[PDB]
RNA sequence: GACGAUGUUCGACGAUGUUCGACGACACA
RNA sequence: CUCCUGUGUCGUCGAACAUCGUCGAACAUCGUC
């Protein structure tokens, strides 16, 4: 706190006031030394408070700079995550079926709802009752979306593998519904 | 005798075996529905037809069939005029025979006109029966349904046969009239062509057409030069339109040669345009509707043109395959790597719309491009498996994973200390008024999809456009006192920055991450990009874990961060101006504390003369809300951007709102479904679009109540002129009459006061007018909901209060009680005591059971439960006193635990205010 | 109090206890437990809520998780 | 507030000021005693405010730690306090069916499936000994959950179906005796 | 230059009030 | 690895401003010598 011009004036005025009070002279000079001690201490408190203000400004700058060094980190992390996800889901995407149905359109613009309907190589059927199963996925192969699918790995609501022989009319109250049938587009 | 001679003359030449239905003079049929407009009366009401003498025809075996020989007895001038006008249109096949003749009735050659073989009812009768529906007075509708083999009386024997939610087979029963209505439309077009070729000018009304299609009553027709006739078909088509989708009139257009006995048309699977088909459908059924129809609403001229053409598109889109709507993907090469991204959209209402900034062969992706490419459902659906979900009837796009997710809800946590305290204070006894009714209900894995399946209540609803684009003007007048427009990214006030960011952005952080990662320039660039492109996003449904009185699951819809981020910049200025205005109709942002409830109530009651109160509800408000009314709400909200956005910017913002909130792809479970319509819970502007829809339905009920009364019996001349001009501004005027819009708005605000919050309303209406039929009653709301919302509003959920000293029976789940507060009588809102006790006893977290950590919980519950202390029922006041005593006990045992566990006092010198009613009492008094 | 409020609160606590024992990992059992709980909470007659409480408690006691002689000591 | 060093200064200043104003001196004496009280009271307000801030921060940091400890205790002792609460409030119901079921299940006679409520539904309960079988069942009727059930078949541990006339005191040690009985609600 | 008097000036402190911000909780649509 | 939008109130903490008071201390004016 001694790095200010008014701190030296404060120390000097204090020393002069002490040398005066060690003698006890007349009040005409004593009061003037008290006034000088004021001017010193007043400018001292002024510049010290200004020093506190500037130190708090520096602290605010430090926090604002420690927050940007984390906002940029988070931005880079989420950018990497997003584009990794895009480039990853794109590898199970590009094939000849998609490039075949797109090249048949008027201007390469097809609806989205027919991309999995005509290019997906795996179906998933969720079946609530047994009559729905009997009318939908009876047998090992069935027909949906103008294709021919090949049942494999039918599971239940608990994600336990159900065998094709357990799905009967009498055993249906013994297994947890719905069943999630997985199929593969037969070539 | 004389009657027998008259009968043989009425037969004439045809092999008609007639029986005298009624007698040999006028029959005076009881209350047929007419659509009249002359210098005295105007409206679509039920009048008393009295100048006909009908004879019913019987075939062999002498059993009666549905063909009548209506014989009129009009004067000579009209006789010759109708004969002259009929000798021209006679060649048309859409015209009933007429057989003019003269018969000596009393001695002197009375001239008669005998239209031949016409059905008991007309098309106006069908339209009035289906539009003004009364579940206990629908004899004409039953007779029409039975006569044409839609059903049989054993169908009406059951309960709730009319309901759309319960018994949704009435949809099939109605759709059994579709081919009849469609043949009526084709015969109307034939008649219009014959009128044009013969040079006849006249107004086509609904009440001049059988339920077969044949036309008659050429009374007000004027002859002109051949080839230059002009039919007027505004009221006809407009009054008819709401039943073109109710009865599925154009179902036969999905078949090969447009007949129901043939296979469906196997549309090309890659086809998405369907514009020539829409123009063909229009020119085939609505040929003489003389207003330009734009199949693609991107070419429209303003928002009224958008509403018009979108109405027609929502009719015509029921013919095309459902796999041809949604985003239109396209192969994009991002640095030699082929993407599949959305470069358009095909709406059921807005036609086809293409993105303007589509850049094939990119090099690198910035942050906003990564956002718009990770938010699209194109890359997520093109890469996932197919899916056939047999648990729903909603369209399922794809499964994003290899297995389905079955999400459950847990029960609540019992707070046993509060319950023991309560039962020690004498609560929860046998046969008590205050008992526990609100619990935490648990759900199993089949709850999310069973709650998503309730979107089956959203059916394609075509609206009466000539009245919808007048109701929209009156609603816009209701929303004039606000200030809206676009704001920059640095003016947006976002609260709760640590909430989820939708799908797929919730894999990487909350909304804080995406609001800190994007500079204000990135957000402004994204917003300015959504005004030239459509960004389809994915919402995420997930079950809600909260306390309620019904055991039905509750889902919430988490919309993405792109959609919310840009909708905020679009709408937030207007939304804040709505939430910061007091004294208006939409009481959003008005508090109930500090005398706010009293102010709201005193504002509703403002100046009504014979005031009654009234309140209703919308069954399945969010599932069943039609798409036309949601588009109307969006346009009314966006009407504030008259200087910041051009016309194309506003259209592309509307397209984005639709593609993101109205008909987006919903991820319920681990699979993408197609949402047919409704409202997304998590949309930015839900509580305000709901208010616009509420006011729209109320104004529609009012115009239906005023136009459907006998204008000959309105004793007041002012209201009679107002009804005349209301009809003339609906169906005879194409432009906007701002003077009459202001006049009707003033009429409503004076005789029908409203207090609208999101889908919750209270009305203080003039009871004398509502009894005479000059403003809306509850039956008018029931009818309007039946035909414009596809729900049946049961009058057991509505209420009515004739004594204003008791407030509304319920508003925002609060009851109202007039108490004395320091020489003044004020209205105070009190809750349901079961609700407060349930919030006390059952919590949703194991730490909220400790109590001493959660004293502010009980302070807030006691703030809400204070006004019960003014109730005349003693247990209601005991609720509040119980909460205060429990707060005191909690403070005591917290002090004990702090003194024992640690060793220091925690007086705090200021916690004695919560034990005493002064705090909570001052919470309900005006500030100063 | 009354024998109804006690039954509803006990059914809440009982379904909590069952959920902590990982019954949610059995579709059929969890569906039956949720049905019984939601039916006890909506019941009006005390003589049927007790039957559904019997059923739910029997779901709990058929397992081997909760040591029963120590709890009921 | 009395233990700080400024206490003596402020007290002496206030006492001298009262004693001087009670004397009726000149105007300079009033202002000088006011000056003494001024500086004393000001420095006392200073360090008293310091102490108030310190004590408020201490109380805040103590109550936060208390809340943390109690929250951790609540989250840790769950799944062991919920069960004892459940049985505490199940004993308080004092029903004749629930108590019967609890007593059987604590003796060993646990069910194997959900206890049915319909008139012709199947129930299978385990029976671990003869004396447990002796008091719950006589002849054919099987009393469980305060209701009569009619036995269909009884099996041994190895699913070897046994009859009813074979279960007796002397014939008991010839089995493994987890006999799963079956019955329907009468 | 001193004496007395008022007020102007900053800083610390106390309080009140105002407004904004962060965190927690409750209710409602 | 799940919990949305909006509104409104309460509690705790922090910041800024204004007023008053506790005050410490410079002096800008007046009267006198
Ligand atoms: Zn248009
Ligand atoms: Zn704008």
């Amino acid at each position: 706190f001694s790095s200010l011009p008014s701190y030296a004036a404060f120390a000097t005025a204090q020393e002069a006031y002490e040398q005066a009070v060690a003698n006890g002279d007349s009040e005409v000079v004593l009061k003037k030394l008290k006034k000088s001690l004021n001017v010193a201490k007043s400018e001292f408190d002024r510049d010290a408070a200004m020093q506190r203000k500037l130190e708090k400004m520096a602290d605010q700058a430090m926090t604002q700079m420690y927050k940007q060094a984390r906002s940029e980190d988070k931005r880079a992390k989420v950018t990497s995550a997003m584009q990794t996800m895009l480039f990853t889901m794109l590898r199970k995407l590009d094939n000849d079926a998609l490039n075949n149905i797109i090249n048949n359109a008027r201007d390469g613009c097809v609806p989205l709802n027919i991309i999995p309907l005509t290019t997906a190589a795996k179906l998933m059927v969720v079946i609530p009752d047994y009559n729905t199963y009997k009318n939908t996925c009876d047998g090992t192969t069935f027909t949906y979306a103008s294709a021919l699918w090949e049942i494999q790995q039918v599971v239940d609501a608990d994600s336990k593998i159900v065998q094709l022989s357990e799905i009967s009319m009498d055993n249906s109250p013994n297994l947890a519904w719905p069943l999630i049938v997985t199929a593969l587009r037969a070539n | 005798a004389d009657a027998q001679s008259f009968l043989n003359r009425v037969c004439g030449v045809s092999a008609a075996r007639l029986t005298p239905c009624g007698t040999g003079t006028s029959t005076d049929v009881v209350y047929r529905a007419f659509d009249i407009y002359n210098d005295k009366v105007a409206g679509f009401a039920k009048f008393l037809k009295t100048n006909c003498c009908r004879f019913q025809e019987k075939d062999e075996d002498d059993n009666l069939i549905d063909s009548y020989f209506v014989v009129k007895r009009h004067t000579f001038s009209n006789y010759q005029h109708e004969e002259t006008i009929y000798n021209l249109l006679k060649d048309c096949p859409a015209v009933a025979k007429h057989d003019f003749f003269k018969f000596r009735i009393d001695g002197d050659m009375v001239p008669h006109i005998s239209r031949q073989r016409l059905t008991k009812y007309t098309m106006a009768d069908l339209v009035y029966a289906l539009r003004h529906f009364d579940e206990g007075n629908c004899d004409t509708l039953k007779e029409i349904l039975v006569t044409y083999n839609c059903c049989d009386d054993d169908y009406f024997n059951k309960k709730d046969w009319y309901d759309f939610v319960e018994n949704p087979d009435i949809l099939r029963v109605y759709a059994n009239l579709g081919e009849r209505v469609r043949q009526a439309l084709l015969k109307t077009v034939q008649f219009c062509d014959a009128m044009r070729n013969a040079g006849i000018v006249g107004v086509l009304t609904l009440d001049n057409q059988d339920l077969n299609g044949n036309w008659y009553d050429f009374g007000d027709f004027i002859q002109t030069t051949p080839g230059s006739g002009v039919p007027v078909v505004d009221s006809y088509y407009s009054l008819l339109m709401p039943i073109l989708t109710l009865t599925r009139a154009l179902t036969a257009e999905s078949h090969v040669d447009t007949d129901l006995t043939k296979p469906y048309i196997k549309w090309d699977l890659l086809k998405y345009d369907f514009t020539e088909e829409r123009l063909k459908l229009f020119d085939r059924y609505f040929k003489y509707w003389d207003q330009t129809y734009h199949p693609n609403c991107v070419n429209c001229l303003d928002d009224r043109c958008i509403l018009h053409c979108a109405n027609f598109n929502v009719l015509f889109s029921t013919v095309f395959p459902p796999t041809s709507f949604g985003p239109l993907v396209r192969k994009i090469f991002v640095d030699g790597v082929p993407f599949v991204v959305s470069t358009g959209y095909h709406f059921r209402e807005l036609g086809v719309v293409h993105n303007q900034d589509v850049n094939l062969h990119s090099s690198r992706l910035s942050f906003k491009e990564l956002l718009v490419y990770a938010a699209d459902p194109a890359m997520h659906a093109a890469s996932g498996n197919l899916l056939l979900d047999k648990r729903t009837t909603c369209f399922s796009v794809a499964a994003l994973t290899n297995n389905v997710a079955f999400q459950t809800v847990k029960p609540g946590n019992f707070n046993k200390d509060f319950y023991d305290f309560a039962v020690s204070k004498g609560f929860f006894k046998e046969g008590s008024s205050v008992e526990l009714k609100h619990f935490f209900f648990a759900q199993d894995g089949n709850a999310a999809i069973s709650d998503y399946d309730y979107y089956r209540y959203n059916l394609p609803t075509m609206c009466d456009i000539r009245q919808l684009l007048f109701v929209v003007e009156v609603v816009d007048k209701y929303f004039d006192c606000y200030d809206g427009g676009c704001i920059n990214a640095n003016q947006v006030i976002v609260n709760n920055l640590d909430k989820s960011a939708g799908f797929p952005f919730n894999k990487w952080g909350k909304a804080r991450l995406y609001y800190d990662s994007m500079s204000y320039e990135d957000q402004d660039a994204l917003f300015a990009y959504t005004k030239r492109n459509v960004i389809p996003t994915i919402t995420q449904m997930n079950l809600k874990y909260a306390i309620s009185a019904k055991n039905r699951a509750r889902t919430v819809a988490g919309v993405s961060i792109c959609s919310t981020m840009t909708n905020r910049q679009f709408h937030q200025k207007l939304l804040k101006s709505i939430a910061a205005t007091r004294g208006a109709t939409v009481v959003i942002g008005t508090s109930k504390f500090y005398g706010g409830w009293h102010n709201m109530l005193k504002t509703v009651y403002s100046d009504v003369e014979n005031p009654h109160l009234m309140g209703w509800d919308y069954p399945k408000c969010d599932r069943a809300m039609p798409n036309m009314l949601r588009i109307m709400a969006s346009l009314v909200l966006a009407r504030k951007h008259t200087t910041c956005c051009s016309l194309s910017h506003r259209f592309y913002r509307l397209a984005n709102e639709c593609a993101q909130v109205l008909s987006e792809m919903v991820m319920c479970g681990g699979s993408l479904y197609v949402k047919p319509g409704g409202t997304s819970s998590g949309d930015a502007t839900t509580a305000y679009a709901n208010s616009v829809f509420n006011i729209c339905q109320a104004v529609t009920a009012n115009v239906n109540a005023l136009l459907s009364t006998d204008g000959n019996k309105i004793a007041d001349k002012y209201v009679r002129n107002l009804q005349h001009r209301l009809y003339e501004c609906l169906y005879r005027n194409r432009d906007v009459d701002t003077d009459f819009v202001n006049e009707f708005y003033a009429y409503l605000r004076k005789h029908f006061s409203m207090m609208i919050l999101s889908d919750d309303a209270v009305v203080c209406f003039n009871s004398t007018y509502a009894s005479q039929g000059l403003v809306a009653s509850i039956k008018n709301f029931k009818s309007v909901l039946y035909y414009q919302n596809n729900v049946f509003m049961s009058e057991a959920k509505c209420w009515t209060e004739t004594d204003l000293t008791k407030g509304p029976h319920e508003f925002c789940s609060q009851h109202t009680m007039l108490v004395k507060q320091g020489d003044d009588y004020v209205y105070l809102p009190y809750p349901d005591p079961s609700r407060i006790l349930g919030a006390g006893c059952f919590v949703d977290d194991i730490v909220k059971t400790d109590g001493t950590l959660m004293i502010e919980r009980f302070v807030s519950l006691a703030i809400d439960a204070y006004p019960l202390t003014k109730h005349p029922n003693q247990e209601y006041a005991d609720v509040f006193h119980l909460y205060l005593q429990y707060i005191r006990k909690l403070h005591d045992e917290l002090t004990g635990h702090m003194l024992d566990m640690y060793s220091v006092m925690l007086t705090n010198d200021n916690t004695s205010r919560y034990w005493e009613p002064e705090f909570y009492e001052a919470m309900y008094t005006p500030h100063t | 109090p009354s024998k109804m409020s006690d039954v509803k609160c006990t059914s809440v606590v009982l379904l909590s206890v069952l959920q902590q024992l990982r019954v949610e990992s059995s579709s059929k059992l969890w569906a039956q437990c949720v049905q019984l709980h939601n039916d006890i909470l909506l019941a009006k007659d005390t003589t049927e809520a007790f039957e559904k409480m019997v059923s739910l408690l029997s779901v709990l006691l058929s397992m081997q998780g909760a040591v029963d002689i120590n709890k009921l000591c």
